């Protein structure tokens, strides 16, 4: 009992490592979703021009 | 469990470091599990030589290092026994004020990077009445 | 019929630590810096329109 | 006993509740006959003198 | 198309033929089309003004002979062409009130027969909180799985058969009887489901997220749950397979069925749902 | 995959990361939408200035129209491609510091875990196991048995001697 | 230990009600003074009585 | 009779339902151009409730969230479930009795009564014939009512003491004044 | 009252005999066994 009660809880906490590649993936993302945004927002500028 | 670490030597367990992985099965159900032989040989740092057991087979490690693990052990276990017990062992989170003050920044950053490309403003043509006109 | 942007559709940081402070005031700062520029850089055009 | 008591009792209130209800129903049930014969006699009526 | 109240009665009488005329072009050039005749039942009322004012004979409740030459007329140019007449069609939903849920009217009971479906709706579901408050027992569709996905099919054949059970044995269940395991299984699943077939408003959804749903409802990933959780049991998965299992959702989209590898995958994603997050129960 | 990030979050740090979540989703609502037609606006004064009379005030408001879609569509090719960020990069560079810590202490506990099954797994069954040899290895029991077998003569010999039962017994 | 003795037809009037109430005002009364309060019945009216 | 872009009319109209039947052609095309609706009843009035204002009948537009908040559209959707679950045990209390029912049943019939009670309100212009003073009434204090109500915070009360009170607080002093 | 007596009626009878199949179910291949396709 004393086995399967770690076992099951160390598969609970196994997942526990993914945090970091995902925090690793916000510095890398967001300096592209910004660069992604601005051309957005030209955009929106174009459109709320052009439609008034 | 016992403090009871079987020697290492191929005269007792034969092919302990010819591959990378150890496994072992648990339980009644006999689950299968893969530990690195790092995270093996991290407890022959601990184990001491000087004491040896059944047969001269198996050395003790120092009893910091096991009542540690024996810790390690029964946390775990208690927290799968409790209700309330922590979803992680991520302690304290408390960089995520951090996060939100810099994505916050980066996005004002482009939106006030962008309108001053957007406002050259050279010049204007208003129509006005009498002159234009 | 014109569409100018305005500057005031931008919203500064809300604070939450004390660790970003070095951060945050570095932004609102500069955004004030941008905001007041860009102001000028708008109202001359509208007076040099009509001199 | 008690139970036995109670459900002769339960009995005797439905059946004067059920004797009530088909009171007021037969009573809806004549006026919606009345008016199913009033209805279509007008509809023959005015076909008859659509002509 | 409006054809309002103040606008004349041969406008109200001749808006849905305009309609139908203007949907013809799709249907005849090879495009698909849709139209919906709401308030069908103020044409028979224009109808029989402008006869009555013309001073033809009515029939009973003042209408003429000619309200189902009237409505086939109609409803009939709906159509789906062949691959010679280039496979467009015309579909339609047209709509009715009724009075006091008269049905065995006459207007409802002529469009009634001459129609390849029904989507019955009720004011007693309306406000127990089914929302749409579809009637599944009356409202039928002769077309019926011709119309419908494989997809969607694994899902929807069983979800009948739950909800049908569940109706059967809801009333009698309701009176605080004790039941076996078998039926408090049936009541769970049938409450379950009724749960998940309620939407807000303007709030539609993919074909596939509604299969992930459904999969998730009949699979068993609600009976344990509590009814008023699934509300956002619901809106969370599908940010969840939005975020994370787009591949899942385009895989359904494309080969419009579940292989064992989309079956497996969609499993092991409910999984890692229902271990992320915590319900009630 | 960082918006996958959700369950790490606790009560105390909730709405913060809902904001930064709410931020992020309101940036993809621009983008996705700003991206999805195009560009079906795109006017053409040809009708304009045909199906208009007057030709004087349409001229110059079609000059401010032009004048301005230049300088945007230099903007965008100029950004099409510092310093000011890296003092908010450093708060991050934290953040993934204490992150990595975290990450690493679970990490060894959930490997001293694996150790112990390990261990628990090697070990010879504790019936075969000397006794001798077990009270050896063990120092705690050792210092129990010290406690009521050679500080004390009369002690009863029970596996536990200070439970309940036997307190309440003596 | 409470012994509530019920029926298992309905149309009784109001019998297994009265039987229902005087149990949960015998156990609202002796579990305030901390008597553990176990519940035995008759019949399948008490259950769905007290069950929640 | 429409708002437009220069002013508005906002428009109450009463309609004259006759032999009180709601399937007249009159009243069936003036419910098509109504923006909101209040349909009273007889049954509700010789029960002394007033106004006699039929909850499921009565409906409008402007109930959904996007312009009345979510706490108000839950409430109000749970009230008229609340009605309808009662309405549908109305036959089977007319002939066997409450006695049949569970009690979940019996609790959803006594909060049924309880809010439709406290759904009645003392006009000013009836104090000619009710001789009872007016209760303007707001509408925060009754969606706590109602809460309040739907949640279980005032079963202890008795039935009659919703009658003609307006908020809560008279509730609980009316329900004090009859326990002597 | 209709679809109430109606819908209580189809319900009861719908366990009553859901028990009873059961019931049948298990003993029937006992009594029955030259039908067992177990045993063929």
């Amino acid at each position: 009992m004393g086995e399967e009660s770690v076992y099951k809880q160390m598969k609970k906490y196994a997942t526990d490592t993914k945090c970091l590649d995902y925090l690793s993936t916000f510095r890398t993302e967001v300096e592209d979703q910004i660069a992604n945004y601005k051309v957005a927002l030209v955009s929106q500028m174009r459109r709320q021009l052009t439609e008034r | 469990m016992l403090n009871f670490i079987p020697k290492r030597c191929p005269s007792v367990s034969l092919l302990f470091g010819k591959r990378p992985v150890q496994r072992i099965e648990v339980g009644q159900a006999r689950h299968q599990l893969e530990i690195p032989v790092e995270t093996i040989e991290k407890i022959y740092e601990g184990v001491d030589s000087r004491l040896e057991y059944h047969n001269k087979d198996y050395n003790a490690m120092k009893w910091k290092d096991f009542m540690k693990l024996k810790l390690d052990a029964y946390h775990l276990l208690e927290a799968s026994q409790s209700e309330t017990a922590a979803k992680s062992a991520l302690s304290d989170l408390n960089w995520f004020s951090d996060l939100a003050d810099i994505y916050s920044g980066q996005q004002t950053m482009a939106e006030m990077d962008v309108a001053l490309k957007a406002q050259g403003e050279q010049k204007l043509s208003y129509p006005i009445q009498g002159k234009n006109i | 019929g014109f569409e100018t942007i305005h500057e005031n559709s931008i919203k500064p940081v809300a604070p939450l630590s004390e660790n970003s402070k070095g951060f945050v005031e570095f932004v609102n700062t500069q955004l004030e810096i941008t905001k007041a520029k860009l102001r000028n850089a708008r109202l001359t055009a509208f007076a040099h329109a009509f001199v | 006993a008690s139970e036995q008591s109670a459900r002769m009792s339960a009995m005797d209130n439905a059946s004067t509740n059920a004797g009530e209800m088909i009171s007021s129903l037969t009573l809806r049930y004549n006026r919606a006959r009345q008016a199913k014969i009033t209805t279509e006699l007008v509809e023959i009526i005015s076909g008859a003198n659509a002509l | 198309v409006a054809a309002t109240a103040s606008e004349a009665a041969p406008l109200q009488f001749l808006a849905p033929y305009s309609g139908c005329a203007m949907g013809e072009w799709f249907r005849d050039s090879g495009r698909h089309c849709v139209i919906i005749y709401d308030d069908l039942s103020k044409q028979a009322t224009a109808y029989r003004q402008m006869s009555l004012l013309l001073r033809r004979p009515p029939g009973r409740e003042a209408y003429p002979g000619d309200v189902f030459y009237l409505h086939s007329r109609l409803l009939e140019r709906a159509a789906k062409m062949g691959d010679k007449s280039g496979g467009g069609s015309l579909t339609a939903l047209p709509v009715i009130e009724t009075q006091a849920g008269d049905v065995s009217a006459y207007i409802p009971t002529n469009v009634i027969s001459i129609t390849d479906g029904q989507i019955f709706l009720e004011t007693e579901l309306f406000y127990k909180g089914i929302r749409p408050a579809i009637n599944v027992g009356l409202s039928v569709s002769r077309v019926g799985s011709a119309a419908q996905v494989k997809a969607m099919k694994q899902v929807a054949g069983t979800m009948k058969l739950e909800l049908a059970q569940y109706r059967e044995v809801a009333a009698f269940a309701q009176f605080g009887s004790d039941l076996d395991a078998s039926t408090r299984q049936l009541l769970t699943r049938g409450t379950a489901l009724t749960e998940l077939l309620k939407q807000r408003q303007y709030s539609p959804m993919k074909n596939s997220v509604q299969v992930c749903v459904l999969y998730c409802g009949v699979k068993g990933y609600l009976d344990p749950l509590d009814p008023k959780e699934i509300s956002r049991f619901e809106s969370l998965f599908i940010d969840y397979i939005n975020a994370n299992h787009q591949d899942i959702l385009k895989t359904i989209e494309t080969e419009k069925e579940l292989s064992e590898k989309t079956e497996a995958k969609l499993r092991a994603a409910v999984d890692e749902f229902v271990a992320m997050n915590e319900f009630k129960k | 995959s960082w918006m996958s990030l959700a369950p790490f979050v606790a009560p105390n740090n909730a709405a913060a990361w809902r904001k930064l979540r709410d931020g992020a989703q309101e940036v993809q609502t621009v983008i996705e939408r700003q991206s999805t037609p195009g560009k079906p606006q795109q006017i053409d004064w040809a009708k304009w200035e045909s199906q208009i009379a007057h030709k004087d005030i349409l001229n110059c408001l079609k000059t401010f129209y032009t004048n301005q879609v230049q300088i945007l569509d230099r903007a965008l090719g100029a950004l099409e491609t510092c310093e000011g960020a890296e003092k908010g990069w450093a708060l991050f560079d934290a953040a993934l510091s204490a992150c990595a810590k975290s990450v690493e202490k679970s990490e060894e506990l959930l490997s001293n875990g694996a150790r112990a099954l390990w261990v628990s797994c090697s070990n010879p069954p504790v019936w075969k196991v000397n006794t001798n040899e077990w009270l050896d290895s063990d120092q705690y029991w050792q210092a129990f048995v010290e406690k009521h077998h050679f500080y004390s003569q009369y002690q009863p010999g029970v596996v536990d001697p200070e439970a309940p039962q036997e307190v309440e017994a003596f | 230990a409470v012994l509530a003795l019920s029926s298992d037809k309905g149309l009784c009037g109001g019998v297994n009600s009265f039987v229902a109430k005087q149990a949960r005002i015998v156990i609202k009364e002796n579990e305030m003074a901390g008597n553990a309060v176990q519940v035995y019945g008759v019949g399948d009216k008490i259950r769905s009585a007290l069950q929640r | 009779i429409t708002t437009t872009k220069k002013g508005s009319i906002t428009s109450v109209q009463a309609v004259y339902v006759p032999a009180d039947d709601l399937t007249d052609p009159a009243p069936a095309t003036t419910f098509a151009h109504l923006d909101a609706t209040t349909v009273l009843s007889r049954q509700i009035a010789e029960l002394g409730i007033y106004p006699a204002v039929d909850p499921l009948d009565s409906t409008s537009r402007m109930l959904a969230p996007e312009i009345v908040g979510q706490e108000h559209y839950d409430t109000a959707r749970a009230t008229q479930k609340l009605l309808q679950d009662y309405k549908s045990l109305q036959d089977i209390i007319a002939i066997l009795g409450m006695d049949e029912l569970s009690e979940e049943d019996k609790l959803v019939v006594s909060r049924a009564r309880k809010i439709q009670r406290f759904l009645s309100q003392p006009f000013t212009v009836a104090e000619v014939f009710t001789g009872k003073p007016g209760r303007f009434v707001e509408l925060p204090e009754t969606i706590k009512s109602a809460q309040t109500i739907l949640r279980g915070e005032c079963d202890d009360l008795p039935e009659m003491a919703f009658y003609m009170c307006g908020g809560l607080e008279e509730v609980r002093s009316k329900a004090v004044k009859m326990a002597q | 009252s209709v679809k109430f007596m109606d819908q209580k009626r189809s319900g009861e009878e719908t366990v009553y005999f859901k028990k009873e199949d059961e019931a049948l179910l298990r003993n029937l291949l006992a009594n029955h066994p030259e039908y067992d396709p177990k045993y063929s």
